[PDB]
RNA sequence: AUU
C-alpha cells in the first residue's frame, strides 16, 4: 500500500548519501520474507526485471552495437535467469558476455568459466553487470571489513575497461561489500544504492554508478558510505511487492543511437564531459571484441 | 555409434519420468506475435516465452546438438511454448517443428494448412 | 547471494 510499491525498487536517499554513520550490524524488520512472484516465474527473473526497470529511469548511454558484460551469471540451476531477462531488455544485436566460476547454461553471445580474475578483454564495454557474490560471506567470524577477491577485478576492470559514458550495476550485501567499489562510485555523474521490490527483505542492493567520467567528481569515503547504507536499510523498510512485473509495455532498454568516438585522454574538455554526464556520448575505440580465460595448466 | 539424447529423453517421458526443470520463464505482456522462436518473448496470451538455451536438450545435457555446424537454433532466442504445455518445454521443442513460412508451431498456431 |  506504500507510493514505493508500484515502483520497481527503492534508491538510497541523497540525505542518507551524506551522512557519517558508523557501520552496526543490518537488522531489516522483514529479514528473508519471501515475495509472492508472478506463477512459475524464478526469484532472479523477478529481480533482474525490476534492476532493468530502474535502469530505464536512468542517462543510460544506448549505442548501436552496444557491448554489455554480466559477472555471477551462472547459478545453482545450471542456467543464466538474468542474463535471459538481459537479453530480453537490451537492443536486439547487443553484444553479450557473461561469466561465472562455474559452468552454466547461457543465451549470452559468449561465455567464460573461471574465476573473474582470469577474464581478460582487448576491448571496453558499455555496461557491466556483476551478481558475484562469494558463498564463504555467509561464514561471519570477525569484524565485517572491506571484502577484496572479486570486488578486487571489479574495481580494476571498470577503471581499465569501461567506456567513458558506460554503467554499472555491482551487486553488495550487508557483509559482501568493498569499500574501493564506492569510492569509484564517486567516478560516475551520478550513482545510488538500488534495492529491488522482490527482494526487500534482504540487505542486498545494486551499487550503479551512470556515466562513467573516468575521474573522481566526488570524493567517498567507502567504509563511511557503507555504514550509510545499512543506516538507511535499517531504519527504512521496503514492503515486498511484484507489483512492477505485470506491466513490461515499456521494458525494452530504448535505442538511443548514443554517439561513440574515441578521444585521447587531454581531448577530454569540460564541453565532453557535460555530454557523457547526460549519456550523450561513449569514449572508447569500436575494434572486435576479443574476450580470454587464462587457464592454468597442472598434472 | 552416437548417444540418441532425443530419443532417451522421449522414452523416459513416457516412462513417467519428471520433466527437465529450471527451463526459464519470462515476465512479458502476452500479446506478441506467436511465432515459436523469436529475439525477443513473443508470447500471445495462449502461451509463455522461455530462455531459448534453458528449453534446449543438448545445451541442458551439455551434448553435441545434432548437426554438422553443432548449432543451436535456441539459444540466445526466445521460444513461445503453449501454456497447457509449458510444464515440459524441453519436450515440446524436441516434439515439434517450426513452420518455415509463417514461424508459428504446426498444430498450435499455423494455419497455412486452410 | 542463487526466495
Ligand atoms: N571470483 C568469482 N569469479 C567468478 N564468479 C564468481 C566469483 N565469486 C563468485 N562467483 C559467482 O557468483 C555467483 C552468485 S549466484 C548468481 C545468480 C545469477 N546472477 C542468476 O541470474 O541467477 C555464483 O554462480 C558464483 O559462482
Ligand atoms: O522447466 C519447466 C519448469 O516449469 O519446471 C519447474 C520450475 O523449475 C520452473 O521454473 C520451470 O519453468
Ligand atoms: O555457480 C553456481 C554455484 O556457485 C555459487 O557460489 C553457490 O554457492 C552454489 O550454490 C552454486 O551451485
Ligand atoms: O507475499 C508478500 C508479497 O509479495 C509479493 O511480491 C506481492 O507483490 C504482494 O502482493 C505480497 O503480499
Ligand atoms: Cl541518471
Ligand atoms: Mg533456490
Ligand atoms: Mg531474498
Ligand atoms: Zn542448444
Ligand atoms: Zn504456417
Amino acid at each position: 500500500n506504500s507510493s514505493q510499491a508500484w515502483q520497481p525498487g527503492v534508491a538510497m536517499p541523497n540525505l542518507y548519501k551524506m551522512q557519517r554513520m558508523l557501520l552496526e550490524k543490518c537488522d531489516l524488520q522483514n529479514y528473508g520474507d519471501s515475495a509472492t512472484l508472478p506463477k512459475g516465474i524464478m526469484m532472479n527473473v523477478a529481480k533482474y526485471t525490476q534492476l532493468c526497470q530502474y535502469l530505464n529511469t536512468l542517462t543510460l548511454a544506448v549505442p548501436y552495437n552496444m557491448r554489455v558484460i554480466h559477472f555471477g551469471a551462472g547459478s545453482d540451476k545450471g542456467v543464466a535467469p538474468g542474463t535471459a531477462v538481459l537479453r530480453q531488455w537490451l537492443p536486439t544485436g547487443t553484444l553479450l558476455v557473461d561469466s561465472d566460476l562455474n559452468d552454466f547454461v547461457s543465451d549470452a553471445d559468449s561465455t567464460l568459466i573461471g574465476d573473474c580474475a582470469t577474464v581478460h578483454t582487448a576491448n571496453k564495454w558499455d555496461l557491466i553487470i556483476s551478481d558475484m557474490y562469494d558463498p564463504k560471506t555467509k561464514n561471519v567470524t570477525k569484524e565485517n571489513d572491506s571484502k577484496e577477491g572479486f570486488f578486487t577485478y571489479i574495481c580494476g576492470f571498470i577503471q581499465q575497461k569501461l567506456a567513458l559514458g558506460g554503467s554499472v550495476a555491482i551487486k553488495i550485501t550487508e557483509h559482501s561489500w568493498n569499500a574501493d567499489l564506492y569510492k569509484l562510485m564517486g567516478h560516475f555523474a551520478w550513482w545510488t544504492a538500488f534495492v529491488t521490490n522482490v527482494n526487500a527483505s534482504s540487505s542486498e542492493a545494486f551499487l550503479i554508478g551512470c556515466n562513467y567520467l573516468g575521474k573522481p567528481r566526488e570524493q567517498i569515503d567507502g567504509y563511511v558510505m557503507h555504514a550509510n547504507y545499512i543506516f538507511w536499510r535499517n531504519t527504512n523498510p521496503i514492503q515486498l511487492s511484484s507489483y512492477s512485473l505485470f506491466d513490461m509495455s515499456k521494458f525494452p532498454l530504448k535505442l538511443r543511437g548514443t554517439a561513440v568516438m574515441s578521444l585521447k585522454e587531454g581531448q577530454i574538455n569540460d564541453m565532453i564531459l557535460s555530454l557523457l554526464s547526460k549519456g550523450r556520448l561513449i569514449i572508447r575505440e569500436n575494434n572486435r571484441v576479443v574476450i580470454s580465460s587464462d587457464v592454468l595448466v597442472n598434472n | 555409434f552416437a548417444v540418441d539424447a532425443a530419443k532417451a529423453y522421449k522414452d523416459y517421458l513416457a516412462s513417467g519420468g519428471q520433466p527437465i526443470t529450471n527451463c526459464v520463464k519470462m515476465l512479458c505482456t502476452h500479446t506478441g506475435t506467436g511465432q515459436a522462436i523469436t529475439v525477443t518473448p513473443e508470447a500471445n496470451m495462449d502461451q509463455e516465452s522461455f530462455g531459448g538455451a534453458s528449453c534446449c536438450l543438448y545445451c541442458r545435457c551439455h551434448i553435441d546438438h545434432p548437426n554438422p555446424k553443432g548449432f543451436c537454433d535456441l539459444k540466445g532466442k526466445y521460444v513461445q511454448i503453449p501454456t497447457t504445455c509449458a510444464n515440459d518445454p524441453v519436450g515440446f521443442t524436441l516434439k515439434n517443428t517450426v513452420c518455415t513460412v509463417c514461424g508459428m508451431w504446426k498444430g498450435y498456431g499455423c494455419s497455412c494448412d486452410q
